[PDB]
RNA sequence: GGCCGCAGGAAGAGGAACGGAGCGAGUCCCCGCGGGCGCGAUUCCCUGAGCUGUGGGACGUGCACCCAGGACUCGCUCACACAUG
């Protein structure tokens, strides 16, 4: 009875009482790159965090514009570079791209990089998109099967010419019939493929390989990598809105519903959770090397794309790791990943490189003349230093 | 018929007229459109309300996506104009002398017409809020 | 514009040519309204929106 | 005395109560001084600013009439000018970075 | 009976605790604190507010002079200005919550007023389009005090509603939310000007001060009177447990940090929320965000500023957790505790030796 | 004042300008009544108070 | 504070005890303000217009430099600037007609 | 993808009390606060069309209000705490 349990709170003592099981997270609904923490593999704890940087999601206004993206709705007058120049105008900031582009009468999925998420765009660029469009026959046919055929056929590496150049291989990874309209002689089909796959030259082939001919009436682009038109997709309405609203009335609320910080992107990635020491390091183009990993996720191997995080769970960069899940857990030391692209900024974390042990140990032997003032080694060397330190410049 | 079209409805599409305002609706449409004194599309009623006319705006409740119309109803509220929608996209066209669907139309006043269309203003003034 | 689609119980969309959906409602326009970048009713859109409860703050929050 | 130049302060609304309300047309989205001189484009002045509400990029503004002027005599969307010194930016209202 | 209850039915800052994240369960209670909802009478006032109903004839300051008379209290805040003849929620905090007002006064209100029309209008829709105007951020002119203009300035409005409006006396009830330092009778001389009437602040009341309302736990000064009476002529406590709660209540809107009793007294002497103390936190926990440390009680140890995030507490072992803001707890409920763990009795070992 | 109010089924405050409810029944104050420091009447509130099971330690227990 | 926009006052001549004479170059030939703060063209006050002398046509002006400022620093022709509304007509200086 | 130019680095990833609290003062911020409360006598007057009897006023008289916070700065006190498997 609600003045039962009323009356209980105010006569009995609660207490949060002492036990001896053991403490189990769950972290199956933290947000993003912090999604599953838990199940990473451990190699220390021990670390300082420094309370620089903020989780991806809550960022202040500015911050997450700078470092996030817009899964756009394209509308189907304008181009594409013309719709990233409206959002750069639009949001007040500096710089825009986007994950592939579309024809100025074809809309859909077109993610649009903001400022410091542009570093990500070769990576949207080259992701597999797939489209919906309406392919119209110059003569009839038969009945869908014979389309169907066709569309069966040009499922794989195909050869393709762009429209009005040399001769290019684009794969066609799935291809299907949604249905097809005798009396009008039009044809919707779905295809899956790789980027920069010409849907136009697609037509055209389907209309030769049929006989009777034909060309693309409308095209639409449902998926561009990870993000498609049923995840978080918004239109150039929603963008100028959004923005109107965090002017007039002060309310974050509607941008941060528009815009997504670039983490979203990375969720596919395998994870590499950096000490907040190693993340400046990194930065600046250094390599990421044994001693500043705190956590790894299962199942890393060899020339494997990996997102290196923070312990907040900011993108600190793409990297190819060069030491496999088995071999981080055993190896004393080593570059575990080089970087392919430095996503987070310079000085978001500070500058806490050469503190060291070994670090200060060889700025000493260098101050004392035992090494020469590029590091390297000397005839005056102990022997275990010149045996035990593996100099990884080599 | 009606009651059918009330399934197609859009989220915004309130105050919607009743089945016998809509049919006097359509008559009063018929008949400014004899006259041309209506104007159709989202383009040309924005374009005719901002520029300072005065009259009826009849919406179609039928419309998706909501983006293409959805500021008429405070473009209205700013200069008092009286607004309405009645369930169909495709009739609204019919009514309006088109054989394509449309979202918007506004019927303006005539001395052709003034019992008709009065009947059908202090019907669509008298519309209670949702 | 040809191209028009209806949601299916999964909550994706299934697109067609045809104006109605098996079920007997309209099928909805596959593509985006048409913008322009001198649109100035973004107070007009967001006034409404609020009142009918379909502003996009006011849905249930995402999943991330 | 009369001031050198005149910018578009705003465009005359309804008036309310023997002063005349206005939309507020600046450029750069400004907000006018409290008490500023208000003119008419032949640098007259007609009154002074009293009030300043609404919200932030779409306010309006107050002008209590001059001695001579009666708020009857102004036409709709007829256009107010201000001395572009007693003008403040939108920045200052702002929060601070 | 408190094993039947669910972790939901728990009182104050101890509500949903098993839903927090658990960093350790062991620890060696002590017996120092009580439930805030048990603190002796004394105790229980002293760290106290009053969700007041204030009256109509004095200023807000008369007021919590009055409360502070009878219950013989030294010191008292109140949440935010109520003028003379506006009435309604006026959170009074008393002796150690007064660390809380700058939250109270800060926090977010909503007003119920009355408008008054100087000339006729088309009806109550006309009103209701005028205060959607005056929705969103809005330029004020601050009142004139000890002849001191001060400047225009700006604050938010995030809702506003049209009740009800009488044509016979032009009278319009409104209901507003807004930030705190907003002039209501400011905004019904804009909506007059907006509308071209004119028009005055009839009458005002304040139905919400950031979590309290007029809802659910509010008393008028009467109950207050009366309660007191009761304690000093019959001992009886039950009154004025009634009408004064404890300043928990109004921190269960933020974040939660429950501390091991080790650790309690240390942070009421002013040293850092560390790690090897944390037995939960709770989920959102951000840089820089202001949260409430507590005691496993339930009692509020501090207001502290987070310096880890909840994932970030997840992987560490030591270090800062948060630094303080504002101790609310008085040094020495607890006993010194702090010198006596592993890593901190070998520091002072190895300096021995 | 003129502020007056009833309770809707839910407990919620009804604020109206009108005497009566849509149920016919009288609107109270919204205003609390007017205080005094110097009132010496805390005996017979609580006296006729408990009486008629309406002093606020009498009624169900709030949940906190 | 800083002002929205600054217009040339004038240029550097020869130091005089510790603050600078320079001659005004400034359009319609506008004359300062006493006392109105001089800037360099990055918005930075160096002083403030002390005397202004000479002919009404060509007329030169001494800047009262600022605290941390020295007479030294300054190289010749070296442009200053103001405060465009501290300026004013030269009308008003030449004789009613 | 490649080539050229410029800029930042030439990085092995440190630190289980760092450098805190509570008061007091000065200066800013906050800051619509002569009004509010009581009693007395000609029922002290008054159902005013003047708010108003759930209160308004006159004359005696007394009484209690005009803070509490935050920030900066210069003191006093208490600590200088990694939280006892």
């Amino acid at each position: 009875p609600e003045e039962d349990v009323a009356e209980i709170q105010h006569a009995e003592e609660f207490l949060i009482k002492p036990e001896s099981k053991v403490a189990k997270l769950d972290t199956s609904q933290w947000p993003l790159l912090l999604k599953n923490f838990d199940k990473l593999n451990v190699r220390t704890t021990h670390y300082t965090p420094l309370a620089c940087g903020s989780n991806p999601l809550k960022r202040e206004i500015g911050d997450y514009i700078r470092t996030g993206f817009i899964n756009l709705d394209k509308p189907s007058n304008p181009s594409s570079h013309e719709v990233v120049a409206w959002i750069r105008r639009i949001l007040r900031v500096e710089k825009t791209g986007h994950s592939g582009t579309l024809d100025p009468k074809v809309t859909g999925c077109l993610i649009v990089c903001i400022e410091r998420a542009t570093r990500l765009v070769k990576s949207q660029q080259s992701a597999g998109k797939e489209y919906v469009g309406i392919v119209r026959l110059h003569n009839a046919i038969e009945g869908g099967t014979q389309l169907s055929r066709a569309l069966e056929t040009l499922t794989g590496a195909l050869f393709q010419r762009p429209p009005l150049r040399q001769l290019r291989v684009r794969t066609i990874y799935e291809s299907k019939m949604i249905e097809y309209d005798p009396e009008r002689r039009l044809g919707i089909f779905w295809v899956s493929c790789e980027a920069g796959t010409y849907i136009r030259t697609l037509c055209v082939h389907l209309g030769l390989l049929l006989g009777v001919g034909g060309q693309m009436q409308e095209l639409r682009r449902v998926r561009s990598g990870v993000m498609s038109e049923k995840d978080h997709m918004v239109t150039m309405h929603d963008v100028l809105d959004a923005q109107w609203l965090y002017d007039n009335h002060k309310d974050e609320s509607y941008l941060r519903r528009v815009v997504y910080p670039l983490e979203k992107l990375l969720t596919s990635h395998k994870r590499l959770v950096m000490k907040d020491s190693a993340v400046n390091a990194i930065c600046y183009g250094a390599k990421i090397m044994l001693p500043g990993v705190l956590r790894y996720e299962d199942g890393i191997e060899v020339n494997q794309e990996i997102v290196v995080i923070t312990t907040k769970g900011e993108a600190i960069c793409m990297a190819i790791a060069l030491m496999t899940t088995a071999v981080i857990s055993t190896c004393d030391h080593g570059i575990v990943a080089k970087i392919k692209r430095v996503i987070m900024e310079r000085d978001t974390y500070p500058r806490k490189w050469g503190l060291g042990p070994k670090a200060s140990q060889k700025k000493l032997m260098i101050k004392q003349g035992l090494l020469d003032k590029h590091g390297k080694p000397t005839d005056s060397t102990p022997a275990t230093w010149k045996q035990e330190y593996v100099d990884y410049s080599e | 018929t009606y009651q059918e079209l009330l399934v197609n409805q859009n989220p915004i599409a309130q105050p919607l007229a009743s089945r016998r305002l809509t049919r006097k609706l359509y008559k009063c449409i018929k008949k400014a459109v004899k006259q041309k004194q209506i104007r159709r599309g989202v383009k040309e009623v924005q374009k005719f309300v901002n520029k300072g006319e005065k009259g009826i705006m009849v919406l179609a409740g039928d419309t998706l996506p909501i983006e293409v119309y959805c500021h008429l109803p405070v473009m209205c509220e700013d200069r008092n104009l009286p607004y309405v929608y009645i369930p169909s996209k495709t009739d609204l066209g019919a009514a309006a002398g088109s054989k394509r669907p449309t979202c918007v139309i506004m019927v303006k006043p005539h001395e052709e017409y003034q019992e008709a269309y009065d009947e059908c203003l202090e019907e669509v003034q008298s519309l209670p809020l949702p | 514009m040809f191209l028009q689609y209806y949601l299916n119980e999964q909550g994706d969309r299934v697109y067609t040519l045809k104006k109605f959906d098996p079920m007997g409602q309209q099928t909805c326009s596959a593509h985006p309204a048409r913008f322009s970048p001198d649109d100035k009713y973004s107070r007009h859109r967001i006034t409404i929106k609020k009142r009918f409860k379909v502003l996009m703050t006011q849905q249930p929050r995402p999943v991330l | 005395g009369p001031p050198e130049r005149v910018v578009l302060l705003g465009e005359f609304l309804h008036p309310c109560e023997d002063d005349i309300v206005c939309k507020c047309t600046t450029d750069e989205n400004k907000v006018p001084y409290f008490n500023a001189p208000v003119y008419l484009e032949n640098k007259e002045q007609i009154g002074k600013v009293d009030e300043i509400f609404g919200q932030l990029r779409d306010f309006y503004f107050s002008v209590k009439l001059s001695e001579n002027m009666k708020a009857s005599s102004f036409k709709k969307l007829q256009k107010f000018y201000i001395d572009p010194y007693k003008l403040l930016p939108l920045q200052r209202f702002l929060p601070r970075p």
